[PDB]
C-alpha cells in the first residue's frame, strides 16, 4: 500500500501465487490360478498270455 | 479326504499431513502511511498404500 498528502502518495499489489497438485495413483493387480485333476483305473496283463 | 485352505491379508496404509503457514506486515503509520506484506503457505500429502 501507500498513500500521502504532501510527496508520496502510490499504490502497489505484487500478489502471487503458486499451487502444484500432482496425483499419482499406481493399481496392480495379479491372479494365478493352478488347478490339476488325476483319474485312474489299472490293468494288468495276465501272467498266462502267450 | 477333501480340504482346503484360505488365507485373505489386507494391510492399508495413510499418511494424510498438512501444513499451514502464514506470515504478515503492516507497520503503517510514519514515514509510509501504509504498506501491507502478507504471505501464504499450504501443503498437503495424502499418500494411501493398500
Amino acid at each position: 500500500t501507500e498513500l500521502a498528502l504532501f510527496s508520496r502518495v502510490n499504490g502497489k499489489f505484487s500478489t502471487e501465487f503458486q499451487r502444484m497438485k500432482t496425483l499419482q495413483v499406481k493399481d496392480q493387480a495379479v491372479t494365478t490360478r493352478v488347478q490339476v485333476r488325476n483319474r485312474i483305473y489299472t490293468v494288468k496283463t495276465t501272467p498266462t498270455s502267450e | 479326504v477333501q480340504e482346503d485352505h484360505v488365507r485373505s491379508s489386507f494391510l492399508l496404509d495413510n499418511q494424510n499431513s498438512q501444513n499451514t503457514v502464514t506470515a504478515s506486515a503492516g507497520i503503517a503509520f510514519l514515514n509510509i502511511v501504509n504498506f501491507k506484506v502478507e504471505t501464504d503457505y499450504i501443503s498437503q500429502t495424502s499418500l494411501t498404500k493398500d
